[PDB]
């Protein structure tokens, strides 16, 4: 999965995190909409599931 | 490269006594600390230092003429006092890209009277609830907020 | 010969290929240009002309007058990034207009360059700062001039070359190579 | 020790890509692969140390 | 209440046909349309009109007035539906397909609507608020061309699949004599050429 938001040791426990170099974030500046650039992570995770 | 050198090359000669803008962005500060700013910048009214691998604010010397700051990409924490000494005549300060956790670090900043504008993008306080407000409670003297001012009024070119 | 792209992206390409082999040392180029700050050369450059038809010509001013802007931020100043200049260079051919900029620089082919963020039509990392990603293909450009981030001692070492002895002339330090004129 | 976090998915702490949907391309392999021509997702390289 | 205000003003724009001179079928015919932006009517219907957005709104649909006019190719429909907000200074801005009234509610151009419905094979009966209206006139075939009432600067042309889906923001940069697929609605796709 993705995210923008550094972990929680406590939290996220089950989920091994990576940065994935970076993205960009795009809002309202009056008439137009512009894109700020942030950093991104990876939250691997195995899991079990069933019918 | 080096805060020391990329400094002593943008300063082709001139005294620290008569410069009115200095930069110093995609440069390295050894421990995330300044090196090699003093006191003897008085008319200097602009600083940008931006992705220096910087932490902390501790070598900063007094600047009164300073009027905008910039920190962003570095990860600052902790140190927001030292502004209402060093710089009491800040009105604009910017610092999304940096560590912050909670409000207590931002309460110093009701010191400086003199500020107008502030700017905190991407930062972990910006994930809580109903926190535009309570800072605006915080430091009444402000005015906008990330390029927003309350009723989300995008604020001029400059 | 082993090649599938068309002639479109083989095109962009072969034009970002040229415009990256007038970055050589010598007068008349893109880095001695840049030291004597003459920005206005850059626009009659024999490449960007030839680049130009490419350019969607709709919109051709509006683009021309975004990337005729920033590059003069950057000449100025002193402050620049030399990627962005060869990335927005070939919108600087035409004469200015009016209108809204969007945020990205088409060509005639649906395909465009937001200035600023990384895309699969021109991309590159302040990490390895000598090779230009166009549609997948790997442009590598000389290192004749140091870049706000690449900046260190072997970002220029292509420029140099060794001659004729000569003991007239000084004698300097490795970190002065920055400032030495071109053809001395 | 807390509670961690048991969901399947992430809840907030998720960043999503966005692509304009289309109707002939409805279903999960075309809209991955569309989302991967563009290059974001295969820019997306993953360091070593967690 | 606002929307029988809006109702009112309908039947206005509606009556004003009166198939005959100095009204819309003759400013029509004679393709003045810049005085079909000064008619009482628009002028009593205005004040119903978001402040915020009245610039772009009025800009949007000039523009789409004067295009269709222009070519004589027309719909009675999008055009009354449109109508009332070409009666002041457009403004430059960013259009989304929804022009707002101040009461909240919306007509976006082109998509049937509960406050205004135009139904094929029932171009006399024009429904507002599920109230059907006697058209004073009679047509069969100056409201079957509605390719140039959907948006500003484009034109329908057969239906494509190989053409990319696109959006609002991004028509500006279109190149000429491109197609571009888009939606005209919910799950309703449709083609379009600069022109």
């Amino acid at each position: 999965e993705f995210s923008i938001r550094e972990p929680n040791l406590e939290k996220h426990q089950k989920y091994t995190v990576f940065e994935a170099g970076h993205t960009t974030v795009r809002m309202k500046k009056g008439e137009s909409v512009i894109g700020r650039e942030v950093p991104l992570y990876l939250y691997c995770r195995t899991t079990a599931l069933s019918k | 490269m080096e805060m020391g050198r990329r400094i002593h090359l943008e300063l082709r000669n001139r005294t620290p006594s008569d410069v009115k803008e200095l930069v110093l962005d995609n440069s390295r500060s050894n421990e995330g600390k300044l090196e090699g700013l003093t006191d003897e910048f008085e008319e200097l009214e602009f600083l940008s230092t931006i992705n220096v691998g910087l932490t902390s604010i501790a070598n900063l010397p007094k600047l009164n003429k300073l009027k905008k700051l910039e920190l962003s990409d570095n990860r600052v924490s902790g140190g927001l006092e030292v502004l209402a000494e060093k710089c009491p005549n800040l009105t604009h300060l910017n610092l999304s890209g940096n560590k912050i956790k909670d409000l207590s670090t931002i309460e110093p900043l009701k010191k400086l009277e003199n500020l107008k504008s502030l700017d905190l993008f991407n930062c972990e306080v910006t994930n809580l609830n109903d926190y535009r407000e309570n800072v605006f409670k915080l430091l009444p003297q402000l005015t906008y907020l990330d390029g927003y001012d309350r009723d989300d009024k995008e604020a001029p070119d400059s | 010969d082993l090649a599938v792209l068309r002639d479109e992206k083989t095109a962009i390409t072969k034009g970002y290929e040229a415009l990256i082999k007038r970055l050589g040392t010598g007068d008349n180029d893109i880095p001695s240009l840049i030291a004597k700050k003459d920005y206005l050369s850059l626009y009659n450059l024999p490449e960007v002309k030839l680049m130009a038809p490419l350019i969607r010509p709709n919109r051709k001013g509006v683009y021309s007058r975004v990337a005729r802007k920033l590059v003069s931020t950057q000449v100025t100043t002193g402050h620049y990034s030399l990627h962005e200049l060869i990335k927005v260079l070939p919108f600087t051919y035409f004469a200015p207009k009016q209108g809204m900029f969007e945020g990205r620089l088409f060509f005639s082919n649906d395909s465009f360059v937001e200035p600023g963020v990384n895309n699969n039509v021109f991309s590159w990392s302040k990490a390895d700062s000598s090779k230009i990603y166009c549609h997948g293909i790997a442009i590598r450009v000389p290192l004749v001039v140091g870049d706000e981030h690449m900046d260190t001692s072997l970002a220029l070492l292509e420029g140099f070359s060794v001659c004729e002895n000569d003991p007239r002339a000084p004698m300097v330090t490795r970190q002065d190579l920055i400032d030495v004129g071109f053809g001395q | 020790p807390m509670a961690p976090y048991t969901h399947k998915f992430l809840m907030e702490e998720a960043w999503m890509f966005t692509k304009i949907s289309d109707p002939e391309r409805s279903r999960a392999g075309e809209i991955l692969i569309d989302f991967f021509k563009k290059g974001n997702l295969s820019a997306i390289r993953p360091k070593d140390k967690p | 209440d606002e929307k029988t205000a809006i109702t009112k003003g309908y039947e206005a724009l509606i009556k004003r046909l009166g198939t005959g001179d100095n009204d819309i079928p003759s400013l029509i015919a004679k393709k003045d349309y810049l005085s079909l932006y000064n008619l009482p009517e628009v002028k009593l219907m205005a004040p119903l009109i978001r402040p915020n957005r009245k610039g772009v709104y009025s800009r949007v649909a000039r523009k789409l007035v004067s295009t269709q006019v222009t070519t004589g190719h027309y719909s009675l429909h999008e055009l009354i539906k449109v109508l009332p907000f070409t009666y002041f200074a457009p403004k430059q801005g960013m259009f989304e397909g929804r022009l707002f009234f101040s009461n909240d509610s919306f007509v976006e151009p082109g998509v049937n609507n509960n406050v205004f419905s135009w139904s094929k094979a029932d171009s006399s009966k024009i429904y507002c608020h599920g109230i059907a209206i006697r058209v004073p006139l009679v047509v069969g075939d100056e409201h079957m061309d509605t390719s140039l009432a959907l948006l500003e600067g484009f034109s329908v042309c057969e239906n494509d699949p190989r053409a990319p889906m696109v959006t609002r923001q991004d028509l500006i940069d279109v190149g000429f004599g491109q197609k571009v697929r888009l939606f005209v609605g919910q799950g309703s796709v449709r083609t379009f050429k600069r022109t």
